[PDB]
Order: C-alpha cells, then sequence, then structure tokens
RNA sequence: CUCUCGGCCGAAGCGUUUACUUUGAAAAAA
RNA sequence: AAACUGCGAAUGGCUCAUUAAAUCAGUUAUGGUUCCUUUGGUCGCUCGUACUUGGAUAACUGUGGUAAUUCUAGAGCUAAUACAUGCCGACGGGCGCUGACCCCCUUCGCGGGGGGGAUGCGUGCAUUUAUCAGUGGUGACUCUAGAUAACCUCGGGCCGAUCGCACGCCGGCGGCGACGACCCAUUCGAACGUCUGCCCUAUCAACUUUCGAUGGUAGUCGCCGUGCCUACCAUGGUGACCACGGGUGACGGGGAAUCAGGGUUCGAUUCCGGAGAGGGAGCCUGAGAAACGGCUACCACAUCCAAGGAAGGCAGCAGGCGCGCAAAUU
C-alpha cells in the first residue's frame, strides 16, 4: 500500500499541498523483502507492461569476479561482516546491495593452482594430498616446461588476499541488486578497498 | 467425431513448409551477407586510395 | 485516461483532411502504422473524399474487402491504414496509380502516376545504428528497416526502395545544391534547392531553401525531404511545381483563366 | 584519506583500481588514472576536473550526469550546503496595462562540483540542466566568472 | 571583426554581458 | 444454438465537488522510462513418441438443495491455439582454453625457436556481475557494436507438437495465407521533469525542522530520475520582489460580452487537458485501472426476507421525487 510519489511532501518553501488526486497504481511501492542467508527461494513479482521482476528472500551462492586475475567462479555466500547503510542489518544477515560478505575461496584456489602451478593458502607444514600433487607436480612437456615457468613470475599475491587464503575465506563485496534481480553477485575485494573496509571491520568492534 | 491430434497428409505438409522457411531465411542470411562483404570492399579501398593523396601530400 | 484513446473528433482532425463541420461528430481515427497521425491521409478519406469513388463508409469497407487497393505493393484491407509521403497506392482493376506528395499549399494531392514510376518510392533515413553481431541497420519514416545499406549512407539523406523486393538502388546525400521538398511547417509542400543548412548544436538545424523562381525560405531540419540530386527530382512532381503562388497572383491566374473560356 | 570521509568506499566506478603490475611498477609511481569527459557545449573541463582526487557521482566533468536542455545562468547567494549552493536569477516582468515592467525573482537550488573551488558569493555562474540530483536540485554548476569587484 | 583549413568564396572563433528593435520558424482545430 | 478459448469492456458518455505554482498554457527533456496493437526487422546463427506426447474440464446426460440471487453441489462422458510436458533436423563442423604426443629449423650437445595434433571443458540471442581494447554514432555516453571469464531464477527466457485454400513436382521436394512469438525499431500514447505565467486578503509577518524540513553518502523500493523511503551525518531551505496561512458565488485554457484608444467582466457548458463516480481506503485482472454499468472492507443511506440470509450505487439516456426564480420524451 506504499506510495513513492511527491505529492505528499511539503514544498521547498515549506508550505502543504493540498493532493489533487488519490493514490495513482504506477505511483506504487512494493515491501522490501530483505534476502536472507539460507537455501534458495524466490518469487517472482509482476511489475509495468507485465514484466518479471525475482525478489529473492533466501540466496546461497553467487558468482563472484577476482577482478586482478580475470576468474569468474560461483562461491558459498558464508556472512554479512559490514553493511555501511545500518548496522542492524549485519545482525540480520541481510544481504542487500554493496554489503561486504564472507565467500568461500575453494573455487579461486582451485583455479590459481592450476593456472600458475603455485600453492595457495597451504600451511607451512605442508600436508600434500596425492590428488593435488598431479596438479601441483606434473609431468610437463617441452613447450609447457617453459610456459608455466613464464607464468610463475608474475604469479604474486598481495598479502591481505593471503592471510583471506590461509583461512579459506574471502572477503567480497555485492554488486547486483537481489531483490530485484534474484542473484548475488560482486566482486572479490582487493588492494585498497580491502584495507580500507577491514579496518572498518576492526574499528566496529 | 472428428478425430484431433491425427497425422493427416495435411498436417504433415505443414511441418515441411515451415521448416522450408528456415531454410529461405538461412539462404538471405548467405547472400545478403556476402553483398556488403563486396560492398565493403570497394568502400574501403576507395577510403585508401583516399588516404595516400591526403597522407602523401 | 486510462490507457489509450480510439476516437477522434472531427474538430480536432487535420486540418489538410478537409473534413467539413455538419457531417458528423467523429473523424476516421487513423490506426497505427508507419506513420505519425497528423502526417497521413487515411485510405478512407482518399477513396471516399478525394477520388469520389465511395459515398460512404460503409462503402470504403466493400472496396477495401474486395482486396482492390494494394498501398506500397501489399493489399491493405483497413480502411484506416494511415498512408503517408511518398506512398504508393495501386488500384489495379481500374488501371490507375497514385503517389502521395503534398502540393503548394499545406495538404496532400490526387496525384495520378504512371505504372512505370511505381515500382519504387524515396524514403528519408531516420536513424544508423549497428548490432546484432555487428550488422548495420537504417530506419526510414515508414519504419522500414533495410539492414546492410550502403556504407555511404548517413543521416536525413535519401535512398530509393524498389517496392517488390524491399532494397536500395541508390540514394541521394544531404548536401547543398540538392533539390528539397518541405514536410512539416508553413512551408509545407514547397520544393527548393537547398542553400545553406545553419547548425544550432543542442538546438535544431536550420536549412535555408531557394526556390526556383528567387523565394527563399528556412525550415528547421526535420521537415527537409531530399528529392533529386542537383535540379532533378527522382520523382514526379504535382501540377504546380512546389511553387507556392502569392494571393494576388493567385487571384490573378483566376480571373485571367476564366478569360479563356466561350 | 582525504576522499573517504564517508562510512563506505569512495571510488570512481569506471576506473579499475586494482590492475596487477610488475616490479618497475609497484617502484615506479602508484597513479591512479582518472575519468573525465567532455561536456559537449564549448565548456572546457578545468585542470582541476583532469588532476584532482575529489569523488563526486553528480559532477558534470567527472560523474555520471549529461547536460540537456536549457543552459542558464544566475548569480550566488549561499554556499551552506555540501556540494549545492544557491543561485538568483532576476528578471523584469512585463505588466501589459501599465506598459511598464516589474523586478522579479527566482532562486534556484544548483549543485556544485568541487572542481569549482574558490568561489565567493556573488558572482555570474552558468547552470545546465540535468536529471533530478536530489528533491529541488536540477541543475549543475557549469562555469564560474568573477564578479567585477574583483582583480 | 579576425586567425589555423577546404573550393577571392565557405568553417571555427568572437567582442563584456544584456534590455530594445527588425526579420525568420515554431506556434491544434473551431 | 450452446459452452470452452481469444479479444474488448481502461474508449466513448456525464458532471465540475475538490484543486492557487496545483491543474493548465506555451516551451523544452527523457543521453532517467514503460508501451496491447499496427508497420518493418529477426525467428534452421545454440554441437547437445517426432509420420505427433500427458492429464483434466465445460456444453450434454442424469440426481439434488435453498423463501430468495446472472447461487450452485454431487455422479457419468468428451475436445483445444485452454492446461501441460517434450524431441529429432540443421550437423558437417567452426571458435576459444587445455593438451599427451609427433614433426621441422638452429645448436657438437645443452639450449633456443616454429608447425601439426588425439584427449577432456565451454560455446548462440536475451539475464546478472567483473575485466580488456577502441564497426558506427552524437554537441556531449558509463552509447552502439567487439573480446574475455562466469552466471542464467523449478513462482523457469526465446529457439512453432497450431489452423485454412488450391493442388502438386521427381519415398522425398513444394505455393499462397491465418494464428502465434523473445528481442529491436516504429506508431498510438502514458509518466516524470525544465523555463515563464493566475483572482482577493497583512484584523495572515515570519514559516519549515521530534513525525523529512534543505543537502551529502550507502542502500531499499519503484517502469526508471529523485527524501520516494531507511540508516548515519551536515544545519540547512523559503520570506516585503508579499513567503506562510485563510478565502474564492475558482477546474484551467481555446474562447464570450462590451469597447474610439486604453480597458473591464464572464468563461459550469459540446474542442484540448485535469479530476470524480454517495464519503474516505485497499486491491484482483490486464499492455494499460488504484476501474466503481469490477471486487473487499469501513462510515452514511437503503431494497427483499419464510428473520436463517441475500443484494445495492443514474455527476450515462429517458423518467420520478426533492430543491428552488430557474431547465424538454420512461
Amino acid at each position: 500500500g506504499i506510495s513513492r510519489d511527491n505529492w505528499h511532501k511539503r514544498r521547498k518553501t515549506g508550505g502543504k499541498r493540498k493532493p489533487y488526486h488519490k493514490k495513482r497504481k504506477y505511483e506504487l511501492g512494493r515491501p522490501a523483502a530483505n534476502t536472507k542467508i539460507g537455501p534458495r527461494r524466490i518469487h517472482t513479482v509482476r511489475v509495468r507492461g507485465g514484466n518479471k521482476k525475482y525478489r529473492a528472500l533466501r540466496l546461497d551462492v553467487g558468482n563472484f569476479s577476482w577482478g586482478s586475475e580475470c576468474c569468474t567462479r560461483k562461491t558459498r555466500i558464508i556472512d554479512v561482516v559490514y553493511n555501511a547503510s545500518n548496522n542492524e542489518l549485519v545482525r540480520t544477515k541481510t544481504l542487500v546491495k554493496n554489503c561486504i560478505v564472507l565467500i568461500d575461496s575453494t573455487p579461486y584456489r582451485q583455479w590459481y593452482e592450476s593456472h600458475y602451478a603455485l600453492p595457495l593458502g597451504r600451511k607451512k607444514g605442508a600436508k600434500l594430498t596425492p590428488e593435488e600433487e598431479e596438479i601441483l607436480n606434473k609431468k610437463r612437456s617441452k613447450k609447457i616446461q617453459k610456459k608455466y615457468d613464464e607464468r610463475k613470475k608474475n604469479a604474486k599475491i598481495s598479502s591481505l588476499l593471503e592471510e583471506q587464503f590461509q583461512q579459506g575465506k574471502l572477503l567480497a563485496c555485492i554488486a547486483s541488486r537481489p531483490g530485484q534481480c534474484g542473484r548475488a553477485d560482486g566482486y572479490v575485494l582487493e588492494g585498497k578497498e580491502l584495507e580500507f573496509y577491514l579496518r572498518k571491520i576492526k574499528a566496529r568492534k | 467425431p472428428k478425430i484431433q491430434r491425427l497425422v493427416t497428409p495435411r498436417v504433415l505438409q505443414h511441418k515441411r513448409r515451415r521448416i522450408a522457411l528456415k531454410k529461405q531465411r538461412t539462404k538471405k542470411n548467405k547472400e545478403e551477407a556476402a553483398e556488403y562483404a563486396k560492398l565493403l570492399a570497394k568502400r574501403m579501398k576507395e577510403a585508401k586510395e583516399k588516404r595516400q593523396e591526403q597522407i602523401a601530400k | 485516461a486510462r490507457g489509450p484513446k480510439k476516437h477522434l473528433k472531427r474538430v480536432a482532425a487535420p486540418k489538410h483532411w478537409m473534413l467539413d463541420k455538419l457531417t458528423g461528430v467523429f473523424a476516421p481515427r487513423p490506426s497505427t502504422g508507419p506513420h505519425k497521425l497528423r502526417e497521413c491521409l487515411p485510405l478512407i478519406i482518399f477513396l471516399r473524399n478525394r477520388l469520389k469513388y465511395a459515398l460512404t463508409g460503409d462503402e470504403v469497407k466493400k472496396i477495401c474487402m474486395q482486396r482492390f487497393i494494394k498501398i506500397d505493393g501489399k493489399v491493405r484491407t483497413d480502411i484506416t491504414y494511415p498512408a503517408g509521403f511518398m506512398d504508393v497506392i495501386s488500384i489495379d482493376k481500374t488501371g490507375e496509380n497514385f503517389r502521395l506528395i503534398y502540393d503548394t499549399k499545406g495538404r496532400f494531392a490526387v496525384h495520378r502516376i504512371t505504372p512505370e514510376e511505381a515500382k519504387y518510392k524515396l524514403c528519408k533515413v531516420r536513424k544508423i545504428f549497428v548490432g546484432t553481431k555487428g550488422i548495420p541497420h537504417l530506419v526510414t519514416h515508414d519504419a522500414r528497416t533495410i539492414r546492410y545499406p550502403d556504407p555511404l549512407i548517413k543521416v536525413n539523406d535519401t535512398i530509393q526502395i524498389d517496392l517488390e523486393t524491399g532494397k536500395i538502388t541508390d540514394f541521394i546525400k544531404f548536401d547543398t545544391g540538392n533539390l528539397c521538398m518541405v514536410t512539416g511547417g508553413a512551408n509545407l509542400g514547397r520544393i527548393g534547392v537547398i542553400t545553406n543548412r545553419e547548425r544550432h548544436p543542442g538546438s535544431f538545424d536550420v536549412v535555408h531553401v531557394k526556390d526556383a523562381n528567387g523565394n527563399s525560405f528556412a525550415t528547421r531540419l526535420s521537415n527537409i525531404f531530399v528529392i533529386g540530386k542537383g535540379n532533378k527530382p527522382w520523382i514526379s512532381l504535382p501540377r504546380g511545381k512546389g511553387i507556392r503562388l502569392t494571393i494576388a497572383e493567385e487571384r490573378d491566374k483566376r480571373l485571367a483563366a476564366k478569360q479563356s473560356s466561350g | 584519506a582525504d576522499i573517504q570521509t564517508e562510512r563506505a568506499y569512495q571510488k570512481q566506478p569506471t576506473i579499475f583500481q586494482n590492475k596487477k603490475r610488475v616490479l618497475l611498477g609497484e617502484t615506479g609511481k602508484e597513479k591512479l588514472p582518472r575519468y573525465y569527459k567532455n561536456i559537449g557545449l564549448g565548456f572546457k573541463t578545468p585542470k582541476e576536473a583532469i588532476e584532482g582526487t575529489y569523488i563526486d557521482k553528480k559532477c558534470p566533468f567527472t560523474g555520471n550526469v549529461s547536460i540537456r536542455g536549457r543552459i542558464l545562468s544566475g548569480v550566488v547567494t549561499k554556499m551552506k550546503m555540501q556540494r549545492t549552493i544557491v543561485i538568483r536569477r532576476d528578471y523584469l516582468h512585463y505588466i501589459r496595462k501599465y506598459n511598464r515592467f516589474e523586478k522579479r525573482h527566482k532562486n534556484m537550488s544548483v549543485h556544485l562540483s568541487p572542481c569549482f573551488r574558490d568561489v565567493q558569493i556573488g558572482d555570474i555562474v552558468t547552470v545546465g540542466e540535468c536529471r533530478p540530483l536530489s528533491k529541488t536540485v536540477r541543475f549543475n554548476v557549469l562555469k564560474v566568472t568573477k564578479a567585477a569587484g574583483t582583480k
């Protein structure tokens, strides 16, 4: 029953308007269906023109983009760590746009060790199971043994990312509006944005 | 009664017809896109020949 | 209202249709089509009012329903189909062919034309865009989209459409010295040579036109239709040659043309 | 840090600022490329728009607005908000009966970009129409000329 | 009213900004 | 005939109660959005039972209830362009990642460089995110196209299980139509904005701001732009150039009466635009309605009743009562 008209306000001078019609249908607004963390549940809406809006109520996965490596994989959303509008939305674990989430780094770890042949996020004791020994210590051909070592020089990672790879949980920021498209996509936090939101979460407590 | 969902010679002819309209729509996309591939060659070669009189002079 | 209007009052009709006051409350209300409803002549007005073939708005139904009427070479069974500028009306049962061109006074005209000319029409290019795996398109003023155009066709030029196939044959570009017809405004239906085109970026281009007698006029750019390359029209012209007579000499023509009688 | 005063991260959204570099990139220079664009009606983009560090999504040289419609002018009266000022336009209204005019005025709230820094009240400013930026703001400041009592 | 170009003739710039006046084009039909 | 399905019923008609920068008029904008239809485009562009799929349901037959309604319940059949599910064909491939292996050149050799390649993975056009480079455009795009990595909603996104008429050509190959159909364009619009403009009143001079008032940031919602709304901030915004409040025997214009010239007054009323269907409010369906010759409430009236219930909305055309100085035919 919400109405997002402009005529229920005061004028710029401060005078109140006497209205000249009743609430029209194109002025409507619908309730906020806040997207929580759970197994997927979307409910389609019928909007103007007969089109569809995917009003998501629970979401569990969403594909994110490691920007500096051109790697887009579908991860598992874990948590909400910080929301820069309201902080009661963090204790309610609501997924909105531009909220910082914890994702699962395991699809990116499998891409990194497949593309660069370097162990990422392993402990110092380095218990290396044989099923990934064949991708970390493979048998290379004559032209491939130089190609992998040619890739291996610039295969460095900023150390703020590797501490997240140690525990398996990356920081990500949602860039799509889940209550309107039904998806929770986004990107992985890298660099200056990462060390901004890190100290925001640290000073939050 | 009138049997519906019967494989009538008319019914089978209609499936032949709209398959024939798929071939004609693929016929033109092979032939319309070839002529513009020819027409872009003249309008690229003439621009290249105009280039050689303004960069040289 | 709530949703679109389906009626047209008579006094609210376009002035150039020349519907009288006392025949009804309503006017024919053109169907949606290629032309704006202010810029068109419905097929009921061309048959009943102009040509005097029909006598009522039921005989236009009885004529169009025998499929006797082709508008741009396709048979039209809507009596309120908006025919507009440069549209060819082929009636084959009688043998006539018309083209809708404006005359010097801002209306349309019954312009009978030869069936050797009725195989083509001109259109004006309105927007050119690429898309769909890099395939270029035109959009003309009839909403005709002609994909794969010539790369030297740009906006505001004139193509020549073959009406049996739909394809472009040859074009004219927007330049000075080209023969143009004005298709809107107070200089509507006037034919002259493009003199000058003044640019107003963020507003409308003004295109100064020069008559064949020396009468200069100007319009906005959107009321400009390039008809010929140079001074030779690629279509025929009406009985008057697109040259507007002032009312004094328009009177002199009548009071001297009655003196040929006896 | 001289930009990030907010609670979310101020970032120019078109520019990717986490490109991977090599040892001549980390030792050479920490270079943030900036997004600027040309307003098409003969307004020069200031050098502050090309060299600044401010972030503004409604700046007409660096943000997401396009200037279309009427281009107007007015003089500054009150600069007491965040990034927006109040200009007053002065005009004469012809009264037909008396064959005379009368002084009239209307105010406009108008967005001032941070590239136009050191603007004092009482100088003429060109404004340009865009989409609604807030409830009362629909024009954006385009060039600032100074009052004749300057030097 | 002048500077860099195209075929002496057009672009582009103006000059401090306007009011005034004249022309133009746009202004539903009745 | 009936009934299912489709489409319309959102237009037209009526009235003028609201409403004073509101409506509206001229002027611009959508580079900030949706658009049934019409017209043009597109519709083997995707490499992975079909010579035809599945279950119901009316009309109909038959048995009933209730004082009563365009009220309906149960039983037996049967269709689809209703509701569903779902291939083949084009189809041979091609393009990107991989990549055992093989081959070639040079080097004494190491080494360096260049081709072919089985294996697996992903491939269109719409959707959503991120990154790269710079065919066509504008006055200016964060535009249009291109490339790359992925996603693609079970309340699913397209890729046709459809009807007709003439009949055929060498078991295949067919010609004209009718319905559909995602997306693009157009048409018809709608919406939200820009600038300028309106009657009387100061016995209305300060107003707005808890409860959004003006602005900033992040989002929610919405067709989209925005305090539209929410969180955190900043303390602003309008006012003798008459804000704010009250009034109007105020719907606004095109126009009408009078008039030397200037003016004054009227404009409910047949054209354009707004609003509203007794008063407020909320919805369903649909391209479009906050719809009233649609529904659900409440307040006000009021019809039938077997007292348990049922149905309403003439500011449509007629007509009636009331009102009044004041207005026509069921």
